């Protein structure tokens, strides 16, 4: 006998997240098997945790041009007590979208866990200096004294035999959870600033070429998390 | 698994599903190691 | 553990640098099976091709501005002789056979010292189209010659200059914007990757097997692995340095694969 | 911690590599590929065949070709031009001219997470009219075939060939939608998402490969050819990909900073 | 109670390929049985196998028709340093096109495996003589001397008591499978090239006719297999 | 085979009460869990049985506004017959209408139980004096006289120590749920009245203020239920 | 339980139909208590 | 098998869905034999 039902509501509707199988067409189909083939990549955190090249304007003021962005800070004789550099924790800013983890997370809603940057000085060998490395909690005005810096989560990063630093971002969020993209730029979504701070001076014997150069990665930790799909931007096709 | 919820009864076979290819004969790999 | 001499056939390269061997994608690119959609019994490995070969690529310079690269295609230098890479039985093998299957151990030497700063990106990309000019044919020794570095700009950015098929006059013309044989610069450390960096070593060392959309590849047209080397932090030094340092790269088959014996390839 | 950049290696650290805390708890597995890639978005749109259609040539094609440009859909997440498959992606800017318009296709949402280099998957596909109350149907032929490009007679009728065949037809109802998975069926063992080899040994371009799709759709109306009107109708193309797997970890496309 | 369903968004669709079957309307029907008929036929495989006749032009240049085709090639007298017959590995050509393997192979997309070819001497058993059977793999020219024919996979086949040789085609693919119809003339699709050159020339005692005939057939290995049915050509009506 | 089915007349609409669930379009979320967080709220019974204020018109005759309703009701010194305050015990009245056992109340249709009527003394402790607190049953007019709150259910409060009274409202009904709004003002939904009335003159040393105030609370028993969910009034947005 | 009837059988798995959280590393309760 | 997926359950009976013949009272056979 034809067995009562009743279809709800939303019948004959097309739902592009649907967790469901449809019917097959042209079963019975066998595909070449791929034992061979090595690298199988079965999470895209995989490659999140691989650090990449940052991105900086090279020089103030004048530039030949505006296009010149730079994986490197150069580092200046000069001193004032301003950072060399420094950048907002927010996976949106322009210093993480052409990172690994930038691109991938602009497609989520949500991260959680720890952003790992690394650094390497690429001057010589003969070089000697120290950089205080400093992560500040969001604040009414951004920190720029190095007294500001010490008073904050910061480590002292000293040039010698080991060319690289690896920073761990720590993550202090009211939330369990933090927007990728600052809309409003609310708390949820601008973690605070990292910045560099030179310590000392960088010392040179005679024939040291000058600005000795820091080059920058961005990576996920192992703790690193994201959450909800969205929409891509196709604003790199135009 | 993959974005698969209706777990508990397949009607289809999984050879008229789903490909399978022919024989022969959570925790993280790293993709490089250092000698 | 940094005075390494690796031995392989009738070859022996040494490096007092070394900052050990970048194995990736797995554990040993060495451990592999006879390529199953071929039937014919293969032609293994012997020990005269089982050798390094060593080749001359163009002067780092000052003047090389950040993110210029070389290319060196994986066979197709050995094909071409680029950098005057002759490979001796392996292309005398390797022109005879009409499939090919190997991983890389390639190795970079650039011979810097102390009182100077650079840093350059050593990966081995998959895969790339960057040996072929914008109009579909590849590059020649002449023309490599006088680049003398390739210029990262736009284009090579958003793959707008990859080769293609021109539509005809039946079609109006369309705008080419985007490609996927793009290189964003900014991320070529995901790949199999060191970092000839001038303060602590003078050479690197990348293993990489076998890949393909095929379990073997035809010997002529592949370019599954290309040996890429890119600047990060340009070279500088006090006037009464050495100018001009000189890159030269090792690069050694393994585990390969032939299918298809027959005789010289000659071009149609 | 200090570490050293050249090794190529480095270690995933933790808050309590350097400084006082633990490991934040995992809570999330989204970035699974298995589970990102299985979601629909939208193709291509085509127009609707009233009729025997003549396949597109290939490149280049000449002057006073008589061809039906725009029926034909490449399963593709690979960029498309005239139902074929392309390189460089290429669009319009500007209508002043003269010449046909090719039509290009791109999965952008799927070039935004590869982020790869090997691909593959087997896909199911959604077929959406763009006109109301449309009865309409759906032809398929897979990867390394061809369409069938004539016409028979039944009672003064011309009734083209691609109404049956061997290969899978789906008529849907008026108004409604069709929808089904297609295997993996290439030649080949995956689709590369970016590629530097040649198909042939003469004349080839570089980097086009001949067999990264499953197949090719169009969209027909189920009436003989004397059953026509000159206003157009058009069909949106959707594909999910399912049991989605992928191999050989490379980069994301360039974003500008202008 | 009603069952609550949810159609899905292809709900009424016809679809020919369908796995499943429909509804009966004449059920409870018995057919004569089948004991009695011999020469099942379980797969097309099984005629595959079979040996049929290739087809050739006949003679250069003058021919009183075009439609003059035939299933041998005649071995003339004269010695020039090309092959007496050459044919692409190529399904969809002209050569297999009425033989079974090339007829039934066209109604699939793929093929896997070997081909067989063999060869049958219809000259008179007073005849002596050898021919060097060719395989080439692909390549930028199509090999013509026999010196080249030496170089790839080759036998010779000597004329005596058996008067049959079966070359078996080695299957040397790049990919798993090989495309039935060279569309774009690509390496996934021609495999190459068979020839036949002369090795000695047939020597015959006198009264014996000149030009003895070598026939040709075109057959599927035991490894031979068909996948992705796909739609006929009705050329063959018209 | 395609299983035989009969949709029943009620195909394709939408209920707003029915219990059962609907399709997933956003599945294998992973909300924050919830641990940390206090008062948890199971039944809104439990906030029924807590006792909140009254409202009453302050004083007759004149008044600066009508709008003064005020929690308290006034003890005057002056002495006549009838109480000094009285409702009736309909859970509509607007003496229950910003009270949670009203409130709550009014957006269901049906109530069983008793209402639990808290009065707390908010004069000076030299204060001495004893109230009547009196329910009465439905009857042809509201009782007013002393005598006649005598003959109800009644219980006398003596002002000392203890500064409140609990006063539980009997639960007399003759169905077994009565109607929350008296619409045609029946039996079944007007459960009578509870008045108010003094017993003795509350008596005060001199320089003690005159005329204490007794401040109301109302609060569902432990019995107290609720039935039938019924559309709110959105009178208060406006 | 809440306002649901269809009790017999779930057609898709409980973290795909709900969300779940997590995990970090009648008879009525007062609101109020006295010392 | 043939082009049949749907392997789980069969609504109808054999001799229904199917002719059956009446009673009277891979690895591939050759066709052909040589003596």
């Amino acid at each position: 006998g034809p067995i009562p039902t009743a279809p709800r509501e939303n019948s004959l509707m097309f739902l592009s997240t649907l967790p469901d199988d449809t019917v097959p067409a042209y079963g019975n189909v066998r595909t070449p098997p791929v034992n061979y083939l090595p690298g199988e990549i079965t999470d895209l955190l995989q490659l999140a945790r691989i650090p990449t090249l940052m991105a900086f304007e090279r020089v103030p003021e004048p530039v030949p041009a505006s296009d010149t962005y730079v994986p490197y800070v150069a580092v200046p004789t000069q001193f004032d007590d301003r950072p060399l550099i420094s950048f907002p924790i927010t996976l949106s800013d322009p210093v993480y979208q052409n990172t690994l983890v930038g691109a991938i997370s602009s497609n989520f809603a949500n991260y959680r866990g720890c952003i790992q940057i690394t650094l390497t000085f690429c001057g010589p060998m003969m070089a000697r200096g120290k950089f205080l490395l400093s992560y500040s909690p969001p604040n009414g005005t951004q920190p720029q004294t190095l007294s500001e810096a010490m008073q904050c989560t910061y480590s002292i990063w000293d040039i010698g035999l080991n060319s690289s630093w690896t920073f761990v971002v720590p993550y202090i969020s009211p939330s369990d959870y933090r927007e990728t993209r600052a809309i409003t730029n609310s708390v949820y979504s601008a973690d605070g600033w990292f910045s560099l701070h030179k310590l000392t001076k960088i010392t040179l014997p005679p024939d040291c070429p000058q600005s000795p150069c820091i080059l920058f990665f961005a990576s996920a930790g192992e703790d690193y998390t994201l959450r909800l799909p969205v929409d891509c931007n196709p604003s790199y096709v135009f | 698994r993959g974005n698969n919820g209706n777990m508990t009864f397949n009607y289809y076979a999984n050879t008229y599903q789903n490909s399978v290819d022919f024989s022969t004969s959570g925790i993280l790999n790293p993709l490089g190691y250092l000698k | 553990d940094r005075v390494t001499t690796q031995t392989a056939g009738n070859t022996a390269i040494n490096t007092q640098s070394s900052l050990g061997v970048l194995c990736a994608y797995v554990e040993d690119p060495t451990k592999s099976d006879p390529p199953s959609s071929s039937t014919d019994q293969p032609t293994t490995t012997f020990t005269a091709i089982d050798r390094w070969y060593t080749g001359r690529l163009n002067s780092w310079t000052k003047a090389v501005k950040t993110f210029s690269f070389q290319a060196v295609p994986l066979p197709g230098a050995f094909l071409s002789r680029q950098g005057g890479l002759n490979g001796g039985a392996f292309t005398a093998t390797l022109h005879r056979h009409f499939l090919m299957k190997c991983g890389w151990q390639v190795q970079v030497q650039c011979n810097l010292t102390q009182f100077h700063q650079g840093a350059l990106l050593v990966a081995m990309v998959p895969e790339t189209t960057l040996d072929v000019k914008p109009d579909g044919k590849a590059k020649s020794l002449q023309e490599l010659n006088e680049e003398q570095w390739v210029e990262m700009s736009d284009d090579y950015r958003t793959g707008k200059n990859m080769p293609f098929q021109s539509l005809g006059t039946y079609y109006r013309p369309p705008n080419w914007t985007w490609g996927p044989n793009f290189i964003n610069p900014y991320q070529v450390t995901v790949f199999p990757h060191q970092i000839l960096n001038a303060r602590t070593s003078t050479s690197v060392d990348v293993n990489v097997p076998y890949i393909g959309e095929t379990p073997t590849q035809s010997s002529e047209t592949q370019n599954s692995w290309t040996l890429l080397v890119m600047v990060l932090v340009p070279l500088d030094y006090k006037e009464g340095a050495t100018t001009d340092p000189e890159i030269t790269f090792s690069v050694r088959p393994t585990s390969p694969y032939f299918n298809g014996l027959r005789n010289r390839y000659t071009a149609g | 911690s200090t570490d050293n950049a050249e090794t190529g290696v480095i270690e995933a650290g933790n808050t309590d590599t350097d400084f006082s805390g633990e490991l934040a708890a995992p809570g999330s597995n989204h970035t699974n590929v298995k589970f990102l890639f299985d979601r629909s978005r939208l193709l291509n749109v085509i127009k609707v065949l009233e009729k025997d259609a003549v396949f597109p040539r290939p490149f280049p094609t000449q002057e006073g070709a008589q061809q039906d440009d725009g029926y034909f859909c490449l399963l593709t997440p690979r960029p498309t031009v005239a139902s074929r498959p392309a390189t460089r992606f290429g669009l319009y800017a500007n209508p002043s001219g003269s010449g046909v318009l090719a039509n290009t296709s791109l999965d952008f949402n799927f070039y935004s997470l590869a982020c790869f280099t090997y691909f593959r998957s087997d896909l199911e596909v959604t077929v959406v009219s763009l006109e109301p109350d449309l009865e309409f149907a759906v032809g398929w032929f897979p990867s390394g075939s061809e369409y069938q490009a004539s016409s028979f007679v039944y009672d003064q009728l011309h009734v083209p060939f691609h109404f049956t065949g061997r290969t899978p037809r789906a008529f849907a109802s008026k108004g409604g939608k069709v929808s089904f998975v297609l295997p993996w069926n290439s030649v080949s063992s995956v689709l590369p998402v970016r590629w530097g080899g040649a198909s042939k040994l003469s004349s080839a371009t570089r980097g086009l490969p001949a067999h990264a799709d499953w197949g090719t759709i169009y969209a027909f109306v189920p009436r003989p050819n004397e059953k026509k009107s000159t206003a157009v109708k058009h069909v949106a193309v959707y594909i999910r990909y399912k049991n989605a797997r992928a191999w050989c970890p490379s980069m994301l496309p360039f974003r500008s900073y202008k």
